[PDB]
């Protein structure tokens, strides 16, 4: 009952409510040739 | 990005009262007598029915 | 709904109904699944040197 009806992000957008992302999140590795960042 | 619209059901929209288009018909009794034609009702039931 | 089996115009199918078919959706796999051949007897790729 989509007040709104875009369909498209709305379903990516829960997607993305259900799952993750952080930098401490080092188990194991942070992915290839590097940087150090943020979001300490 | 545009997938077209889910609208396979159709929707509709009614009268308030449920029903406007109706008839005024009046009650008729089964007419014991034979050739099972029917007949009007006297008895207390109005003649007016929509 | 398509009232009659009927062939042609007629009376009777003026009241025919409608639907949009399903949606259907076509593109490769997610990570290009299965445009390699992986762990098959036959098509097995080869890296070696000269």
């Amino acid at each position: 009952k989509a007040w709104n009806s875009s369909t498209g992000q709305m379903l990516r957008d829960k997607l993305k409510e259900q799952n993750f992302q952080q930098k401490v999140v080092d188990g194991l590795a942070s992915g290839i040739s590097g940087v150090v960042d943020l979001a300490n | 990005e545009n997938h077209g619209t889910e609208d396979e059901l159709p929707n509709y929209c009614f009268p308030l009262g449920g029903v406007i288009n109706t008839e005024t018909l009046t009650k008729v009794k089964p007419k014991t007598g034979q050739e099972n034609g029917w007949e009007k009702d006297a008895t207390e039931f109005s003649d007016k029915n929509e | 709904y398509m009232p009659t089996i009927k062939e042609g115009n007629s009376r009777e199918l003026m009241g025919q109904q409608s639907m949009p078919n399903r949606p259907n959706y076509i593109a490769f796999r997610d990570n290009f699944i299965g445009l390699m051949y992986y762990n098959s007897t036959g098509n097995m790729g080869v890296l070696a040197g000269q």
